[PDB]
């Protein structure tokens, strides 16, 4: 199963959210509920000088952290 | 220099949990349930006959002084019963229901929508979306498929 | 006083323009303010139940210091400014707080330039929410999985409590680790439940639940409730950026 | 040298100031802040009490010797007292009277926490 | 000229006293006449006339840094010119304290020498560029662009005190524009001009390859300014002079100033360096 | 370990800032050089494509 | 019409510095960024070596006729050119002369990157 | 009349040739009363009268948008309303560039037709609120 | 002692119109609402007819008196008329004299009341 496919427990439950807040009705609170799911994040790390993004972990559900 | 000018407040203190108390009396005719989303209450307290949650190890019922338990909520619906007879379903994913001995139902999860604000009709699209992901032969899109399957399977059965 | 009279008209007109842009920060604060001010109707209850697993009475720091290894710490700091104390006291805690075994990934541009220039080698990385849309469930669990990273011991988590419009004060949640809390949870619940702090609920029949709870399970317990703990940090500062960036421009006008 | 020095901090810390008297000192960088934070030391170190004005600022009037007025700049601009807040340099003399007058403040201020503590015990 | 402010207010003196008529700011109104009659007697005369010429360097006090005053106005119409001393920046530092935002030359190239030519032609692109980011607080401090470098280094070679030869400060500007004094930290700038050309290195560590090129002599100045410094007899033996003084210099000298901590050898060095920007 | 901050000194950090660079016109400039190198970046790209 | 567009969009380029200065060009529409680009690579545009400049510029001047002075700024101001970047404006004349100068500081460009790599090879 | 502010600099000239006292911009003091001797023979007149009327739309430069000027003073204080044109507005493809704030008619509605107090009084209250909400709304 | 009292008023009511619109009504403490009230109904209550314009618009206008009218603003600030509502302050003058219109709007409403309630009864 997914368990030991190496995503976690947190990104399951979100996967499971992302889906629930397709199938729901167009209304206001589908407009609440798309912004609980859309992914827009990043992040950096300050090099000597210059920002770098840390890809380590990516905000994405479908990859595994390495 | 200044001996620590800053003294930040505990943040877990602004909230009033439960005392659990062991119980030297009887036992309330109807159970205090909050309901939580991911920040946001939708039920804060409200009095409740009984209430019915699905888990990994099945389906439970709860009513006052309900044993002390605690466990994974599986991602599907569940179904409130008010003291009026009414009753009330809400789609969930996951979570954790924390039962007290003094009649206390605290649930966290990261949804709650009613079923009222879901269609059949877009509903069925994502299914054959799900079982093409599962068939399609991939560790990143199979298990996709699996757990959208997972929560559209009891909505499809639930509707119907 | 013909450069003068110049000079004076060019200082004029340049401030009753940048009066009217600041402004213009206002209202768009306020539209993002009156969005927001609604958690506060509906707000301090979803870890109403939290606190009674991850709290615990107030342990001095110089002692926690010994105990582990390698802190951590979490400031939750902003993306745009004209905020006000709350980035810089987010920064002063810190430096009032500052020993050898930290660590530091925070949240926020603010604190990308700051604590490199301050903390050189403690201070890691960041993470920033571009504020088009609220914020998630998935991200404070993508925060974890940062946090993850390190072997830390103990978690202070830092960021703005919203009391008022008037008043954004500090606040921290002091997470314990999983396997440190987890012994912690059989100790406790051996012996007699007894709080040992005023203010304190007592959650003796809890760690006996838990304890029947599987092991993947609690595993996942400690997470959850966790990220639950990181996201009412965001949602708190976003009220409290917005709160203060009203003050702090208001003030400016 | 040191002169040269002093003068170029403050022209800096004047382009700030049409910052700081608009947003504010919390929208500088580290750096810059800590300029700030020097250029007021020196301003608030040039003052000093003169016995003829002893009526007015209150104080015995000090007489800096010119080999000890150097050496203080000196410290003052190699950041060799930071720790040293800004108000212990309005009206001395010498980086000495300086210190002896935060000690004066330490012991003041922590006396009214300690006195503010029987204040809220008695009540 | 020294101050020919305090020319205007004598014939000001002069003018009311006999009871002429004042004007703009009291003065008679032909004072820029006066200025024109003295200053328009500079030429480069023909060779008609003996080829000769004399130069002018008109002094006018100002206050409060404004070109608004009524003598000032009247004296930049007339000069080619300006020479803009600013005193944001003698007070901010840097000495002499030209403002080039407001210091031109209506004569440019043609005045000046074939090899200046080509190293000023360098240096107003590398200014114009630095103009436009030097403004920022270096963020990119490794990201930082190679302008934001050479037009540091480059300042900090304007600072001076006295007078320096052709010769001397060409070579110091080359390896600006060219980039080999890029390595090297801005405050460690001037040391590094003090033995490109006062000691010798490679003279003295024995890395001796170059033929003549060496900064000893000072008579390869009129070399220099006949064949210019891009031509190939002289190109080739400046690098292979410029490069082994970075080395050196990185390797023996700047190597040594980093290790410093104590105090009594970090204002040792301090000191040093500002002697450098003034003999230099 | 304070702050390493910049001046004539040789222990503080370098400046290169220039005290006739106006800092009105920085941020404009800031973002005129980040977008014309990332065009440039892919100008190397299409040609080589 | 061209000469009116530029016009009308140099007017709201000006609006723009005086906000961008303050805020930071983050908190302006893409469409309002597009005319900051164009409106700033006309002002560069219409800039022009002079055969007279010779001296000053170093550079031969360029005479622009009237015809090719419309399709250039035209073109420039329904984005027909905004790949192109902001400097091979500077100090050119028509359209066809810019991408010379693009096409070279590409060239110039991957001198440094491979360079760069090279002494990363060395070093 | 295009314009006023040239026929002050005549005046002034006069004036000054002819030794006359000088005074505020070089002027002298009766050119408020040489455009007062001017504008005020503008009128309605009475049905004693013929009911005609005289009308005037005297034209003054400003530089760089200077309305503290002696002459721009005086016709606006003798002026019965005024229109001000804007180079900013005029570049920005706004053309007749009129800044409608500074710009005053006090004859506001007893000028205009039947139909046109309706729309222009539904105009004001349109336009009085346009600038509410675009000078504090974003550029973007 | 009355008229300060009302500048105290109105200042304050001038700070919270500042805060309503900013943060809201609800916002406000119960002692800050009442003064809230009371402000609007005094701004309202300094609206005046005239008799000069009794042709144009056809209300009468009320010469009232001075101390009569410190009466008036001594009720409207120590509580005593705060049942009143707010508009039947506007355009009229002296206390004795918006009580009838008061009474008049009291009167129209219930006859709309029972105009409503009949001619719903009767369908």
């Amino acid at each position: 199963s997914w368990r030991d496919a190496g995503i976690s427990y947190l990104r399951y439950l979100s996967i499971v959210t992302r889906c629930i807040h397709e199938v729901q009705k167009e209304g206001p609170l589908l407009t609440k509920n798309v912004r609980f799911s859309t992914i827009g994040w990043k992040s950096l790390y300050l090099d000597h000088g210059a920002t770098k993004e840390y890809t380590a972990i990516p905000a994405e559900l479908e990859k595994i952290p390495e | 220099q200044d001996p620590r000018k800053f003294f930040p407040d505990n943040g877990f203190r602004f909230f009033d949990g439960p005392e659990d108390s062991f119980g030297d009396g009887n036992i309330p005719a109807q159970i205090i349930l909050t309901l939580t989303r991911q920040d946001e209450f939708i039920l804060k307290q409200e009095p409740v006959a009984a209430i019915t949650i699905r888990t990994n190890e099945g389906e439970m019922g709860v009513l006052a002084g309900h044993e002390y338990t605690v466990q994974q909520l599986a991602p599907g619906i569940l179904e409130v019963e008010y003291e009026g007879g009414k009753k009330d379903q809400y789609v969930i994913s996951g979570g954790f229901a924390h039962v007290n001995d003094t009649g206390v139902v605290d649930i966290n999860t990261v949804e709650a929508v009613p079923l009222e604000e879901i269609d059949h009709e877009k509903l069925a699209k994502a299914l054959e979306e799900a079982r093409a992901k599962s068939q399609s032969p991939d560790e990143a899109v199979r298990i996709q498929g699996e757990i959208a399957l997972e929560i559209f399977e009891p909505l499809e059965a639930a509707l119907h | 006083g013909g450069g003068t009279i110049r000079f004076w008209r060019e200082k004029l007109e340049g401030y009753k323009k940048y009066h009217q842009i600041v402004k213009t920060i206002k209202m768009v604060t306020l539209a993002k303010y009156r969005q927001t001010v609604v958690r506060t109707r509906v707000r301090d209850q979803t870890l109403r139940y939290t606190r009674k697993a991850l709290d615990a009475k107030t342990q001095d720091d110089q002692e926690v210091i010994e105990k582990s290894e390698c802190l951590l710490y979490v400031p939750i700091t902003t993306n745009r400014g004209s905020c006000g104390a709350l980035n810089t006291n987010m920064v002063r805690y810190l430096q009032e707080v500052e020993n050898p075994k930290m660590t530091i990934i925070s949240v926020g541009k603010k604190a990308l330039d700051a604590m490199t220039k301050v903390f050189q080698d403690t201070y890691r990385r960041t993470i920033l929410n571009d504020m088009k849309q609220a914020m998630s469930f998935q991200f404070a669990a993508y925060v974890l999985e940062h946090m993850n990273t390190v072997p830390w011991d103990r978690a202070q988590i830092v960021y703005n409590r919203y009391h008022g419009a008037a008043s954004q004060k500090l606040a921290i949640f002091n997470l314990p680790k999983f396997e440190d809390w987890k012994q912690k949870l059989e100790e406790d619940s051996a012996g007699d439940g007894k709080i040992e702090e005023d203010g304190l609920l007592q959650s003796l029949p809890m760690k006996t639940a838990l304890g029947e709870l599987e092991e993947t399970a609690v595993e996942d317990f400690y997470n959850f409730h966790s990220c639950l703990a990181v996201l009412n940090a965001v949602s708190e500062n976003e009220l409290s950026e917005y709160a203060a960036r009203i003050v702090a421009v208001e003030n400016q006008l | 040298n040191v002169a040269m020095d002093i003068v170029e901090m403050l022209t800096k810390y004047k382009e700030l100031q049409d910052i700081i008297a608009v947003l504010g000192i919390d929208e500088l960088s580290e750096e810059d802040k800590l300029i700030v934070d020097r250029a007021r030391k020196v301003a608030k170190f040039m003052s000093q009490p003169f016995a003829v004005a002893e009526v007015f600022t209150g104080m015995k009037g000090y007489y800096v010797q010119l080999e000890d007025c150097v050496s203080d700049f000196g410290s003052l601009l190699m950041g060799q007292c930071d720790n040293i807040p800004e108000m212990a340099f309005y009206m001395v003399g010498g980086l000495d009277s300086v210190k002896e007058k935060a000690a004066k403040m330490a012991a003041e201020a922590a006396a009214m926490r300690e006195r503010a503590r029987k204040a809220a015990e008695a009540k | 000229y020294d101050d020919l402010s305090k020319q205007a207010v004598s014939y000001r003196q002069i003018s009311l006293l006999l009871r002429r008529p004042p004007g703009r700011e009291a003065y008679p109104g032909d004072v820029f006449y006066l200025h024109s009659r003295l200053l328009e007697r500079s030429a480069m005369m023909s060779p008609q006339k003996g080829s000769g010429s004399l130069t002018s360097l008109p002094i006018v006090e100002t206050l409060s840094n404004d070109v608004t005053a009524y003598i000032v106005t009247n004296v930049i119409s007339i000069t080619d010119g300006q020479i803009y001393l600013d005193a944001k920046l003698f007070t901010g530092g840097q000495r002499p304290a030209v403002n080039i935002g407001l210091s031109v030359s209506r004569v440019g190239s043609s005045a000046q020498n074939k090899a200046m030519k080509k190293v000023g032609g360098a240096l107003k692109m590398l200014m114009g560029e630095y103009r436009k980011m030097a403004g920022e607080q270096t963020s990119g401090s490794q990201n930082v662009s190679p302008v934001m470098i050479r037009g540091a280094r480059c300042l900090q070679l304007f600072n001076q005190k006295g007078p320096s030869y052709f010769m001397d400060a060409i070579v110091a500007l080359y390896a600006v524009t060219n980039g080999y004094m890029d390595d090297v930290k801005l405050q460690y700038s001037k040391f590094y001009e003090f033995l490109l050309l006062n000691k010798d290195l490679p003279v003295l560590y024995g890395q001796v390859n170059n033929k003549y090129f060496y900064m000893y002599n000072k008579n390869l100045n009129y070399f220099i300014r006949y064949f210019g410094l891009n031509h190939e007899i002289l190109e080739p033996e400046l690098k292979k002079y410029i490069e082994i003084h970075t080395n050196l210099f990185l390797d023996n000298y700047q190597s040594r100033m980093n290790e410093l901590k104590s105090d009594e050898d970090l204002v040792q060095l301090k000191n040093l360096l500002y002697a450098c920007k003034r003999t230099v | 370990n304070k702050v390493k901050v910049p001046g004539r000194k040789p222990q503080d950090e370098e400046d290169l800032t220039w005290a006739e660079a106006d800092r009105k016109l920085t941020p404009e400039e800031r973002y005129a050089r980040d977008k014309q190198m990332a065009l440039l970046d892919k100008m190397t790209s299409q040609v080589e494509e």
